[PDB]
Formats: structure tokens, C-alpha cells, sequence
């Protein structure tokens, strides 16, 4: 549903790249690992998150009370 | 009911935390039961023609889409006459109609006598005449009351276009109860006065619709 | 709001008697939610 | 053996009828409503 | 980039889905029937009339779905998601034209509603169909749902797609002892029914007809059909010299014995062994009262007038049975598909409507009849809206059918049950995971061997994973990712078109034929057996891929017996691949660019012929290779894709090929319980058991096939780190072990929505039930016992709500229950209340309720609990791959490895699950992940394909790790260099149904059942669990006598009997009762159940007397 604010491993706080990440996907076309190598995420353990977890709630948002 | 055995309390509650399920008054600390017991997983004169009288009832009832409920509720009335013996010298269907228009009556929900005699060649002084009789020999009395706000729903339904109509029907209202405050309410059909209102508000709506379409 | 009530469709506020309508004002819609209260809560995030 | 009550092969065939005792085959109940919940043997016998 | 055969063949199982959608199968069906079945069905019966008014009749016309004739799709209907929080029907009015005769001068037509179909999602005539992301929102319900099911009472439902043994052709069977049963059994229509023929003795072979009386000779029949010959007779059955010749003269022996000429004798030796007519209509009784019956007796197949054609039908049936009667082997088995033909949603839903509408119609005569039994002045009046009274046992009738699971059908009385389901929502996965199942039935009982294999023709036409062990009634198998039902085609025009090939009539034939090529059969109905058997098939299937009659109308071979085969059966399985054209494929490889542009759509390689469907017999005589690799000219077809063997669900398994079956078996049947996103509608919509994932994720690896069915856009599972090793020895046998602080930081943390429905309704009494309460002592506060709702009296959004105590408050009347008079004054305020409690093991929250009402206008409030249960200990991980495990101790932090970048290995497995079990997909795959979080990609190695494993370790090693993934590490506890280096690297890992916390139940002392007043049943209702007979003989063998004085004793009925020595039997207080007596009783213990036996017993009549004895004195 969100970024989760830790990986299950590391716990190194994992939320504010989420953001960041994707602005630096869509605009500036780059690799995934080189963007997360200079986004700061030297151990994969941490990197799945970012390179995992569909990022539903806003498909959510869809339904949302007020439409 | 039943009181302690011995410290005399009569207020019993039944713990069912733990799963056993095991019943105690406050007052004493001893149950009064062991693990209580639970479940598990047509010749007459009168009855066949009860089985015949849900039967058409049941069958002709939803017909109109009436409740389930207030159909059961009819049918005991049907026995109630059955037992006054008003069932004998007339037409079943002026009987089996006024029975279920009682209940309706009663329940005051939406539905018009002339309106719910319509399923037949009722002249509709058969069933009134009926219904009326049938009240002769009934001292129910007062309950079946009447007002448009009931019918200007299910007219609606059948008047289409969008929901507009809706907030029209609101217009409907106040104007109907105001029409009622009037005093030109009386003496007359609930359904003309009420698509007299519908009218009035739809040509508050700026539509064109007919008098035909109306009395439909 | 703080009122009782939200519509499904429609989303909008309304307040009941007992034994009254279903239907809200607004909406030709029928079935509504309950609106969550001003009462305090508590969790504990662990 | 005839001793008594076998008082010979007159008994095997039913001249009287023992009734099942309520508690063996009750009839479900109520629960919850005018729903009652019948039982066979109660109704097969009920009807003999 | 130039277009590459490696790579091209993989766009077009995905460009085959685009468009044809993945349930079809529900959907086409009911599709067709919109528009084919009822615009015939009525035009079956169009007219009715009473015996009575010889002017009258009522004419059918129209049939429609949805449309008045106002605008083309319906206006408007109720929006399906929201009814399914009413639990109302999800339902379309039938609008009808019917123009009839009432009174002179009317013949009057309107539009008419016989009453509500129960629609389809994603149908023709739904909502959603052709609905974009907005209709969807607007309309709230999620666009993921496949559709294809029902919905009814606001609960889910699917008609199961019920496969059925293939009706309509000759099936023979050898068997030990017996003289091997053959059949065919006939249904078109009309009477469905069924003829077995068999040898009865030694050569000496007759007809069991169960219409006919019994036992009739054959050769003798065959005289009577028609054919006189007595020569050819046998030298059609029979053969040229070979063997047959002897075999079976002896049926003419004794069919000479008797009579000849069958015009009277035999003929009337039918019509005079068989059953009657039945009373009326037996003016026929004649020696032609069986020659009409000898056309229909037992085919509705053939009939027509003259008999050569089915004659030599019934001789062809001798044929083959004597053939293999000469020999076993060379017969049919009912393994391979072509002799078991399905038959999809759309048509049963007519075969059971037809009939409902048909009994409609049949009493709607009796409807009418009592208009015209009286004729008081002039009575038309159309009598029509009667029909609204005598509607809806159509529709309503309907719906209660399809939510039973049973369907009556009052037209053969033959009647089948458990033909639909629930819709199973566990996952996403589950959703379409129960769709595209197949049961199966009859098969005799069940320990006949024949219902056991899996057979090599099931290849490609139905999952090779997933066949699960949930036998019982039936035989659960599924179709493969693509697999076309073909529907029926039509006759006529393949008939004398085979004829256009010149093939010859059977009356044109010589008599002795079978010698001569091999044969030709309609749908297993033989004409002219034309000369020239390749080139004529060579031509027909060229016109098939070519000019006409696409898809099925398929043609094989066969040399064993002699013949060839075209059907246009419908409810056949057909899969799609390539031709070769000559020595390669008919594609030349640039024609996927000229896909892949954009402009081919599909089936343009059907229509300009490429490729097409094909059938198990079909690719029987067919000759294909697997890869393009492999391709020789001698070949004919070549599949498209390997991966396509394997379903839907089975699609998951990632490297499925470097698994055993065994594990793909459990893992497809374990995959549909995994938990996860459901759909993007989903806290609109409210379950009674509707499980989730907090966090889901992707899986790291990628099958081809989950891109397919959009699967990873709801992801259902953790993605993982995990080590294999045995660290912290409660390891062992499966069981995992996880990291505390990581649950703790959150890890497979789940919320299960439940819900409570309750139904308020009114009272024949007038008196509605009332949901009143908070009750609020010493104006401190609402009771605790209570409490906890709000002002309303209702439970409270967002609440901690705790066992015993009350989310709502329902109460009814006492005086409710009871006969109501119009005689009153003041209270109903009587109320019996019984506010449901609220039990469970743990706290629970409230986020949503509902305040809303049905069609039948009564109040009626269906509301839901939430609570997140922390995956704790106990509960049940799975690999994705086959490991069905349980987590074990859970680890602080500390312990367990780190290594250089201290990553923690989240879930550490066990060695052991591995090599024993033999599962390396797991293990490989892990490498893979390693490597995909590197370059940072989502990761192919799809079945048969994908990512190859040599690349991956190149992959690694630049980054630095071994080329295997293994690594060193350092003690959790100790802190040190590990011994031995660990393979591990991220997986993902998900969590099942069978959460500890529900599962686990005790009993102290629970209620007793009203009967034999013991342990009620079952958890649910309360505790107390089962020692059947083979546990209980146990105890036996250690001797123990007090575990069972104990054990089926005391603590199952603790119970005394008071019995009297004289006449023994069973009295109570101060009586024997036979005697009168207040004496000779003796009160005693014994099992509460067998006084239960005794009293039973001398219930009936039985006296099980006792005698009793001293305990003590010797
Ligand atoms: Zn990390
Ligand atoms: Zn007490
Ligand atoms: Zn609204
Ligand atoms: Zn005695």
C-alpha cells in the first residue's frame, strides 16, 4: 500500500527514496540499480523494496468515499 | 426465572468466555446446570382450501411485487373471516383481494384499491362493496389512513427520464401537504390530487409530459 | 461531517429519525454507511 | 423356552405398539422464530 | 531491432489473449444464449391453446434481454457491486412480444416481462462491458475482476463447468468374463436415452433395449432393418477371408433357425416382443406397430423413411464389438478426451430454462382454462397480466436453482447435483483459480479403476499440475492457458458438401464395402467410405484453413480400424500452434512484424491460414515438433509455445521443468489459498471471510505467464531473504523460523475483514423488531458488559471491541412469535432482546456498518470486523514452490547470521526440505533473485525458458559473490566464521488460510447435544473432539482399563440408571413400573448412551433383560 519505512532486514529508513525514486525514473530515463546506486542503497536486502512493492494505494484512491 | 439454591438470586448470567457456557447468578457463584442442551443440523374440509387459499393468495399477492411478509400477515386475516363464516356467499377473488388490501391498508404502504382491484372484470364497487362488508362484521377500525406521499414514489418509478424528478418530488411534497393545508385535499382520489401534484411540479420542471401519461 | 452519516454514491452527510427512510435526500441511491465518531481511540504501533 | 413372558410365539407379532419416549427423538426446537423443526418417527407413528 | 524467431513466437499467446479474453468459456456460452437459444427456444413453442374456444391461440414472437425497443443497450439497471452489498439478485427483466387472440377482431401483440434473468458479469448484456476506468470508479467496482460468474442474495456464485461423458456416439468397452458391453446412447432434445447392446452368452449375442422387452437377436433385427441379404449380412459385419469369417455365422445359425423375411415375422416379432403403447394411440397396434418404433426405438440419430442408412449404422456397431471380440485390446477406454466431451455454462442454462419456461407455459393453459370454464357475459381481457401472477417460478424459481447446486429437470426427471459453487476468494489467484475447474461424475462407484490415470492425450488440453485430491464425487482437472471450447457448428452443409468431394451415398455401394479404403463418418455416422482416403483429406482441411467452416469440423484417420472422421460435435477442446509449411513454419518469420506493428489482430493467421485449433484425435494423426529449432520437412505442425502446457494457477511455479510433479501438485493446490491484494475494489466491498496482505509485493522472478494474466499487478506474498541452513535446532522437519523486529518492522502482517449479516424482519403481529440499547448505569457509563456503540445504540466505527460484549443489539417481541388479533391498547413493549455477542480469542476493531434494505422493504443492517493478526508463531509459510511449512521458534534480532553487509536472513530454512524432497526450482531460483536485485530488473526463467542460469553467476561475480549463492557468514549467537558457506539470497515466501489462532479450540465442559446429551460437535458450536473405533482399539493394546473407565465413561455421559432385578429392565425414582414396586431397584452407572441403545431398542420390540451380580464376595 505505502513504501514501508524500513526493509524487513536493514531498517534503514526506506520511505523518502520511494518519492525521489520515481521522479528519477520518470523524468531522467535511467537503470533502475544505477539510479538506486546513487540514490544510496549499496545492499540489496534494502534495494528489493524499492525495486519491489507495486505501489497500489492510489489505484485504491479510485474508489474513494467522495469519488 | 428460577433463584439460586441457596443464596437467593434471581439474576442470571450466562458466561460463554471461556466455552463452557455455564450459567451463574452474580449472587451466589454456583451454576444451577451442566453444560445445557443444544439442537443439532392433508384431508380436511377447511385445510385443503387453506393450502387453496395461500395458493391463489401467494400466487395473485406478488403479483403486484407486495411483500412476502404482508401476504403471510393477510392470509391469517382470510382465516379470521374464514372463522366469522364471511367466507361463504361470494366471490373468492372480492374476498382474497379485500383480505390482502386490509393488511396493505393497515401497513399503509404503497398501493390503491382501484389500483390493486385491476387483475380482473372488478367493477371495483364488487371489491369496495366487499371490503366494506366485510369491515361490518370486523370492528377493525381505524387503521387504514391514507396519503399521496406513499404513491408519488411508485408513480415515479414509472415516470423515467432522470432523478431531477427526485427533487421535483420534494417540490411535490411540500406543495401536496400544502395542498392539504389548502383543504382541497378532501372528498377526493389520493391518486388524482397526487398526480395532480406530479403534474404541477413536472411543469415546475419545465417538461412536457401528458395527462395520458398521467392517469396511466 | 460530525453528523451521523455519509451516503454510498452520493457521499453526502445526513442525519435519521427511527423508523423513517432508507433513502438519503440526494440520491436516488439507497444504502448508506455510518460515520465514524469524535470519540477518542487508541492503538499501540508495535 | 416358554418359562412366562415369551408365553409362546404370540408375541412376534404386533398386537400393541411401544411409543418411542419424547426424550429419544425430539422435535427440534423453535429457535428463533414460529420455525418448529419436526422429527420422523414422530410423524410416521403420529400419522399411525 | 529486426524481429527474431527465438523471440517472436512468444508475442502471440499474449496477442491470442488480447483480444478472446480468458474466461470465454463462462462467457461466450451465455453470450450465445442470449441471442441463439431463446430466439429458437421460444420458436419451439409459439403457440398454445385450451381444449376449449376453438378461436383462440397466443403467439410468441420476441425475446429480449434489456431492451423496451427505446434505446439499443439498456437504459438503466442496478449496479451490480452495489447489489452485491443489498443481496439482491443481479438480475434483467425479460421483455416479450406475444401477439394473440383474446375476443373477436383483437390478434393484438405488445411488449410483455415474463419475469428476471439472472444475468452475468461481463456478459453481452453487462454493466461493464465496454467500460473504461471510469464506469468502473463511478460505478464502484474494481476493473480485475474476470467476471464469469453469477451473483445472487447478494452471495457469489459460479456454475461450475461441468464436464460430461460425450453423448451420441458408439463407445465399446472389453471387458473380463461379461462378452464386452457396447453402447451408444442417443440424446437430441427429446428424450435422452440410452441403449447398451452386448453379447448375452457364447457367440449368442442380443439387444437390451429398456424401451424394447429384452433379448432380441441381432442379425435378426438386422433383417428387420430392412436389409435382406442373409449373404452380405454377414459379409458386411464380417470381412474378406482373414478370421472374422466363423466368428459370427453362428448368430445366423440361430437367426436361421427361427424365421426369415422379417416384413410381418420379424418386424412383428418386435412389435410383438416390446411394451406397449401405453394406452392411447395403440390404434397402431398392428405388424407395423414396431416398424414405426423400429426407425425410433433406440436412435433419434438416423430414422428417415427407407432403413439402409441406419441398418448399416447398426451393422457397423456389430462390426467393431465383433472385431475386438474376436481379440481383446483393439477398444476404446473412456481415458482420452474425444470420448468425453464437456459442455460449457451457456447451454446448460437452456436446458434447464427451456423446461422451467415450459412448465410455465403448460400451466398457464391451466390459467387460462378457468377463464373459459364459466362464460358469463363476453370474457377476453387478454388474461395476460395473469401471467404476472403466474410468473417468476420461472425467474425466482431460477435463482433458487442456480444458488441450490441442484437442478430438477421435469422434462427427463433426471436430476444432477452440485453443479455450481461459491466463488472462492482467498487471493486474487483463487478467483479465477476455481474458475476454469472441471468436475466429473457418474463413472459407476468409485473403486473401478478406470477413474485413476493420467493419460498421455491430456497433453497441452488440461493442466499437467494441479489435479487435486478432492475426488470424492467427481474428478477435478483444468484447462490450460489456451484451450478453445468449440460450440457446435452445423450439419447440412458438411454433409452434402462432402458430397461436393463426390463421395458416395450408401445406397449407391456395393454391398461388401469395408474392404474397399477405409470410411467416412458424420459425427460418427458413416456415408459413402469414398475412395481415395489422403488427398480427399488433404483437400477438406485445406478448405477448412482455407474457405469454409473454420475451427472444429476437424478431420482424422485411422488405420487399425479403417476409417476417417470429421465431427461438428460441439463442447469439444481445441488448442492452437503453428503448421509447418513444408519444411518450416507458415509464418516466414516477418509476419510477426507484421503483427507486432500493430495491424494483424488474431485469427488472421486463421482466416489467411497460418494457424488454427486442433483436437486430440486431430493432433493424433498430426505430427509436431516442440522448438523451431527442431524441424523436420516431414513434419506437419509445430506448437507455439512450450509454455502453454501448464494452466493458469500452475503458471506461478517459477522453472516448473527442474521440479517433480509431486511438488507442483501441492503447490497448485496450496497457490489458490494464498493471501494478498484480492482486487482494487476492495475495502468497497464486504465478505464473510475475506482475508489480505498488509504489504504485498512483487515476486522477484517473473513466469512469462503471470504478465500474462496481469498477476503481479496484485501481488499475493512476501518477497524474502532467506538462508538455508539449520540454525537454532528447532528447525527440523519443515518448519521455518523468522526474525523478530522485522515482524516487529513490519513482514507479512495480515487483517482479516469478517462480517455479521443480520436480518430484521417485520411481524404478521405489525411489530418490527427493534434495535434499541446502551442502557448506561449510574449515568457513569454504558455498561462494559455493553457499551462500546454510540448514540445510536450501534457499534461504533473504529472501535477495540472485546469478547462478551455487543457490536449490535437486535430484539423482537415476545408476543411477536405469536397469532396476532386487531385487538389492542397500549405495549408491544415487550421485547425478548438478543444482542449478538461478540466471541473470539482476541481484540477486534469495527471500521465499517451498514444501515440498508432489500427489495422487500425491510430494514436490514450486514456489517464487518477487522483485526491484524501478526504473523506469530504457528502459522503457515509456503515457498511458492512446493513447501508447505509452518514458522517455528521466533528469533529475537541478534542471532542469526548478518555477514559483511549485516543483512539479516529473514525466514532461515531447513537443508534437509530440499534434496530428499528433490525440488531445485526453489534453489535455482534463488540465484536468480540474487541477480535480479543486482542489474535491478524483474526476472524471467519461465517453464521451459526464460533466464538461462550460466549468465547469472557472470551476472554476480563482477558484483562480487560466489557463483553460487553461497556465501560466508557469522554466528548469530557465537560470532564467528561459519563453517560451512550458506547458499542464500532473497525469495518470496507467502501466507496461507489455517491461522493458528482460529484452529486452536479446548474444551472443559461444552453443551450437550438435545439427543444423546454428550460432547456437541465439531469446533464452531462448541468443543469437544472425536475417539473413533481405530483410535480407541489402541488403548487396548496397553492393557489400560481406567483410561477407558475414564474415557467413554465418566467424562463422556455420567449417568445412573435405576433397574430392578425382578424383570429386568430400565425404571427411574421409585418404580420399575412394570412391577409396580418402590423396591428392588438398585441404583447404578452407565453410559447415558446405552440406556439411549436399550431404551431405542425396547422401543421396538426387544428386551435386553439384565442380571446382575455382587461386585464383592469373590
Ligand atoms: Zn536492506
Ligand atoms: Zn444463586
Ligand atoms: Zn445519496
Ligand atoms: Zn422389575
Amino acid at each position: 500500500m505505502i513504501v514501508p519505512v524500513r526493509c524487513f532486514s536493514c531498517g534503514k529508513v526506506v520511505g523518502d527514496k520511494w518519492e525521489s525514486y520515481l521522479n528519477l525514473l520518470q523524468e531522467d530515463e535511467l537503470d533502475e540499480g544505477t539510479a538506486l546506486s546513487r540514490l544510496g542503497l549499496k545492499r540489496y536486502c534494502c534495494r528489493r523494496m524499492i525495486l519491489t512493492h507495486v505501489d497500489l494505494i492510489e489505484k485504491f484512491l479510485r474508489y474513494n468515499p467522495l469519488e | 426465572m428460577p433463584v439460586c439454591k441457596n443464596c437467593h438470586g434471581t439474576e442470571f448470567e450466562r458466561d460463554l468466555s471461556n466455552a463452557n457456557n455455564d450459567l451463574v447468578c452474580k449472587a451466589c457463584g454456583v451454576v444451577s446446570e451442566d453444560n445445557p442442551i443444544v439442537s443439532e443440523v392433508a384431508l380436511e374440509s377447511r385445510e385443503a382450501t387453506l393450502n387453496n387459499a395461500r395458493r391463489k393468495l401467494r400466487a395473485v399477492s406478488y403479483a403486484l411485487h407486495i411483500p412476502e411478509y404482508i401476504t403471510d400477515a393477510a392470509f391469517q386475516w382470510y382465516k379470521l373471516a374464514l372463522a366469522n363464516n364471511f367466507v361463504q356467499g361470494r366471490r373468492s377473488q372480492n374476498v382474497i383481494a379485500s383480505c390482502l388490501y386490509v393488511a396493505c391498508r393497515k401497513e399503509k404502504t404503497h398501493h390503491m384499491l382501484i389500483d390493486f382491484s385491476s387483475r380482473l372484470q372488478v367493477s371495483v364497487y364488487s371489491i369496495g362493496a366487499t371490503f366494506l362488508k366485510m369491515v361490518k362484521k370486523l370492528h377493525i377500525t381505524e387503521l387504514p389512513l391514507a396519503d399521496p406521499s406513499l404513491f408519488i414514489q411508485h408513480f415515479a418509478e414509472k415516470l423515467d427520464l432522470a432523478d431531477k424528478k427526485i427533487k421535483v418530488v420534494k417540490d411535490a411534497v411540500k406543495l401536496a401537504q400544502r395542498m392539504s393545508k389548502d383543504w382541497m385535499f378532501e372528498g377526493r382520489r389520493p391518486a388524482g390530487i397526487a398526480g395532480a401534484c406530479i403534474l404541477l411540479a413536472c411543469r415546475m420542471n419545465n417538461l412536457r409530459r401528458t395527462h395520458t401519461e398521467i392517469v396511466a | 461531517a460530525t453528523l451521523k452519516y455519509i451516503c454510498a454514491e452520493c457521499s453526502s452527510k445526513l442525519s435519521l429519525s427511527r423508523t423513517d427512510a432508507v433513502r438519503c435526500k440526494d440520491c436516488g441511491h439507497r444504502i448508506l454507511l455510518k460515520a465514524r465518531t469524535k470519540r477518542l481511540v487508541q492503538f499501540e504501533a508495535r | 423356552d416358554a418359562t412366562v413372558p415369551s408365553g409362546r410365539p404370540e408375541t412376534y407379532i404386533w398386537r400393541y405398539l411401544p411409543a418411542p419416549p419424547v426424550c429419544i427423538r425430539p422435535s427440534v426446537m423453535m429457535q428463533d422464530s414460529p420455525a418448529s423443526n419436526e422429527d420422523d418417527l414422530t410423524v410416521k407413528l403420529t400419522e399411525i | 531491432d529486426e524481429i527474431n524467431t527465438a523471440q517472436d513466437k512468444w508475442h502471440l499467446l499474449p496477442a491470442f489473449l488480447k483480444v478472446k479474453g480468458l474466461v470465454k468459456q463462462h462467457l461466450d456460452s451465455f453470450n450465445y444464449f442470449v441471442d441463439t437459444d431463446l430466439k429458437k427456444i421460444i420458436k419451439a413453442n409459439q403457440l398454445i391453446l385450451s381444449d376449449v374456444d376453438p378461436e383462440f391461440y397466443l403467439k410468441y414472437v420476441d425475446i429480449r434481454v434489456g431492451k423496451k425497443s427505446s434505446s439499443s443497450t439498456k437504459d438503466y439497471l442496478t449496479p451490480p457491486h452495489e447489489c452485491r452489498l443489498r443481496d439482491m439478485t443481479y438480475s434483467a427483466p425479460i421483455y416479450v412480444d406475444i401477439e394473440y387472440t383474446r375476443g373477436r377482431n383483437i390478434i393484438m401483440h405488445k411488449d410483455v416481462e415474463i419475469g428476471r434473468m439472472p444475468i452475468m458479469l461481463r456478459s453481452n448484456k453487462c454493466i461493464l462491458y465496454d467500460a473504461d476506468e471510469s464506469k468502473m470508479a463511478k460505478l464502484n467496482e474494481c476493473p480485475l475482476d474476470p467476471g464469469g460468474y453469477f451473483i445472487v442474495n447478494g452471495t457469489e456464485k459460479v456454475i461450475l463447468v461441468q464436464e460430461q461423458l460425450s453423448k451420441n456416439r458408439i463407445i465399446v468397452e472389453a471387458d473380463e468374463k461379461k462378452g464386452i458391453v457396447q453402447a451408444s446412447v442417443t440424446s437430441s432434445t427429446h428424450e435422452r436415452k440410452s441403449k447398451t447392446y452386448v453379447i448375452t452368452k457364447n457367440g449368442k449375442i442380443y439387444l437390451k433395449h429398456n424401451s424394447i422387452a429384452e433379448e432380441i437377436p441381432i442379425a435378426i433385427v438386422l433383417k428387420a432393418c430392412g436389409i435382406l441379404s442373409d449373404l452380405e449380412i454377414m459379409q458386411l459385419v464380417c470381412g474378406n477371408d482373414s478370421s472374422y469369417q466363423d466368428i459370427f455365422a453362428v448368430n445366423l445359425e440361430e437367426s436361421s433357425k427361427l424365421d426369415i423375411y422379417t416384413q410381418q415375422q420379424a418386424l412383428e416379432y418386435i412389435g410383438a416382443k416390446v411394451k406397449t403403447m401405453r394406452r392411447q394411440k395403440l390404434t397402431i397396434l398392428q405388424e407395423g406397430i414396431e416398424a414405426i418404433a423400429t426407425t425410433v426405438i433406440a436412435h433419434l440419430t438416423v430414422e428417415a423413411l427407407d432403413f439402409r442408412e441406419k441398418a448399416l449404422y447398426i451393422a457397423m456397431m456389430t462390426r467393431r464389438v465383433v472385431m475386438a471380440m474376436y481379440n481383446p485390446k483393439m477398444i476404446d477406454d473412456r481415458d482420452y478426451v474425444g470420448n468425453k466431451r464437456l459442455e460449457l455454462a451457456g447451454q446448460l442454462i437452456s436446458l434447464l430454462f427451456e423446461d422451467l419456461f415450459k412448465k410455465f407455459n403448460n400451466d398457464f393453459k391451466l390459467s387460462i382454462d378457468k377463464v373459459l370454464k364459466k362464460p358469463n357475459r363476453a370474457m377476453e381481457y387478454d388474461a395476460l397480466l395473469s401471467i404476472n401472477v403466474h410468473s417468476n417460478n420461472i425467474t425466482s424459481g431460477l435463482n433458487r436453482a442456480i444458488s441450490t447446486g441442484n437442478w430438477s429437470l421435469k422434462r427427463f426427471k433426471m436430476e444432477r447435483a452440485g453443479v455450481t459453487h461459491v466463488l472462492s476468494r482467498l487471493s486474487y489467484i483463487s478467483a479465477l483459480g476455481m474458475m476454469t475447474r472441471i468436475s466429473s461424475q457418474f463413472e459407476k462407484s468409485r473403486k473401478v479403476s478406470g477413474p485413476r490415470a493420467l493419460q498421455p492425450s491430456q497433453f497441452g488440453m488440461l493442466c499437467t499440475a494441479d489435479t487435486p485430491e478432492g475426488e470424492a464425487c467427481g474428478l477435478v482437472k483444468n484447462l490450460a492457458l489456451m484451450t478453445h471450447i468449440t460450440t457446435d457448428d452445423e450439419e447440412e452443409p458438411i454433409k452434402k458438401l462432402c458430397y461436393v468431394l463426390g463421395v458416395e451415398d450408401i445406397t449407391l455401394i456395393d454391398s461388401a464395402s469395408l474392404h474397399l479404403n477405409y470410411g467416412v463418418y458424420l459425427n460418427g455416422t458413416l456415408i459413402g467410405s469414398i475412395r481415395f482416403p489422403t488427398k480427399f483429406v488433404t483437400q477438406f482441411r485445406h478448405l477448412r484453413r482455407t474457405g469454409k467452416v473454420s475451427e472444429f469440423i476437424s478431420i482424422y484417420s485411422n488405420s487399425h480400424q479403417m476409417a476417417v472422421h470429421i465431427a461438428t460435435d460441439g463442447g469439444r477442446i481445441c488448442r492452437p500452434l503453428i503448421i509447418v509449411s513444408d519444411g518450416q513454419s507458415r509464418v516466414k518469420d516477418i509476419h510477426l512484424r507484421k503483427l507486432l506493428d500493430g495491424e494483424l489482430d488474431f485469427d488472421d493467421f486463421l482466416k489467411l491460414g497460418l494457424v488454427e485449433y486442433l483436437d486430440v484425435n486431430e493432433e493424433n494423426d498430426s505430427y509436431i515438433a516442440l522448438y523451431e529449432k527442431d524441424i523436420v520437412p516431414s513434419m506437419t505442425h509445430l506448437e507455439i509455445e512450450p509454455f502453454t502446457i501448464l494452466g493458469a494457477v500452475a503458471g506461478l511455479i517459477p522453472y516448473p521443468h527442474h521440479n517433480q510433479s509431486p511438488r507442483n501438485t501441492y503447490q497448485c493446490a496450496m497457490g489458490k489459498q494464498a493471501i494478498g491484494a484480492i482486487a482494487y475494489n476492495q475495502f468497497k466491498r464486504i465478505d464473510t471471510l475475506l482475508y489480505l496482505m498488509t504489504y504485498p509485493q512483487q515476486p522477484m522472478v517473473k513466469t512469462k505467464t503471470i504478465e500474462l494474466i496481469d498477476y503481479d499487478k496484485l501481488p499475493a506474498g512476501q518477497n524474502a531473504t532467506v538462508a538455508v541452513m539449520s540454525y537454532s535446532g528447532y528447525d527440523i522437519e519443515d518448519a521455518l523460523v523468522l526474525n523478530k523486529s522485522s515482524i516487529d518492522r513490519g513482514f507479512g502482517r495480515c487483517e482479516t475483514r469478517r462480517k455479521t449479516t443480520t436480518v430484521l424482519k417485520r411481524y404478521a403481529n405489525h411489530t418490527q423488531d427493534i434495535i434499541g440499547g446502551m442502557r448506561v448505569d449510574e449515568n457513569g457509563d454504558p455498561i462494559w458488559q455493553h457499551q462500546s456503540l454510540g448514540p445510536d445504540g450501534l457499534g461504533e466505527v473504529g472501535m477495540k471491541v472485546q469478547s462478551g460484549q455487543i457490536y449490535i443489539n437486535k430484539s423482537v417481541p415476545t408476543n411477536s412469535a405469536d397469532a396476532p388479533n386487531p385487538n389492542n391498547v397500549n405495549v408491544q413493549t415487550q421485547y425478548r432482546e438478543a444482542p449478538v455477542i461478540y466471541r473470539g480469542p482476541e481484540p477486534s476493531h469495527i471500521d465499517q456498518v451498514m444501515m440498508s434494505v432489500s427489495d422487500n422493504d425491510q430494514a436490514l443492517i450486514k456489517v464487518l470486523l477487522r483485526q491484524n493478526r501478526r504473523p506469530e508463531l504457528g502459522d503457515k509459510f509456503s515457498s511458492r514452490h512446493g513447501q508447505k511449512g509452518v514458522c517455528g521458534i521466533i528469533v529475537k534480532q541478534e542471532d542469526m547470521p548478518f555477514n559483511d553487509q549485516g543483512i539479516v536472513p529473514d525466514i532461515i530454512m531447513n537443508p534437509h526440505g530440499f534434496p530428499s524432497r528433490m525440488t531445485v526450482g526453489k534453489m535455482i531460483e534463488l540465484i536468480s533473485g540474487k541477480a535480479g536485485v543486482l542489474n535491478g530488473t524483474l526476472e524471467y526463467g519461465t517453464c521451459f525458458g526464460g533466464s538461462k542460469l550460466e549468465d547469472m553467476s557472470k551476472i554476480l561475480v563482477d558484483q562480487g559473490f560466489n557463483y553460487s549463492g553461497k556465501d560466508m557468514l557469522y554466528s548469530g549467537i557465537t560470532g564467528e566464521c561459519l563453517q560451512a558457506y550458506i547458499f542464500f539470497g532473497p525469495i518470496y515466501y507467502q501466507k496461507l488460510k489455517h491461522m493458528v489462532l482460529d484452529k486452536m479450540h479446548a474444551r472443559a465442559r461444552g453443551p450437550r447435544a438435545v439427543l444423546t446429551r454428550q460432547p456437541t460437535e465439531g469446533r464452531s458450536r462448541d468443543g469437544g473432539l472425536r475417539l473413533g473405533e481405530m483410535e480407541r482399539d489402541c488403548v487396548i493394546a496397553y492393557g489400560a482399563s481406567q483410561l477407558l473407565l475414564e474415557r467413554l465413561m465418566i467424562s463422556s455421559d455420567a449417568f445412573e440408571v435405576d433397574v430392578c432385578d425382578k424383570c429386568g429392565l430400565m425404571g427411574y425414582s421409585g418404580w420399575c413400573t412394570t412391577c409396580k414396586s418402590a423396591e428392588n431397584i438398585i441404583k447404578m452407572t452407565i453410559p447415558y448412551a446405552a440406556k439411549l441403545l436399550f431404551q431405542e431398542l425396547l422401543s421396538m420390540n426387544i428386551a435386553p433383560r439384565l442380571r446382575l451380580e455382587d461386585i464383592f464376595q469373590q
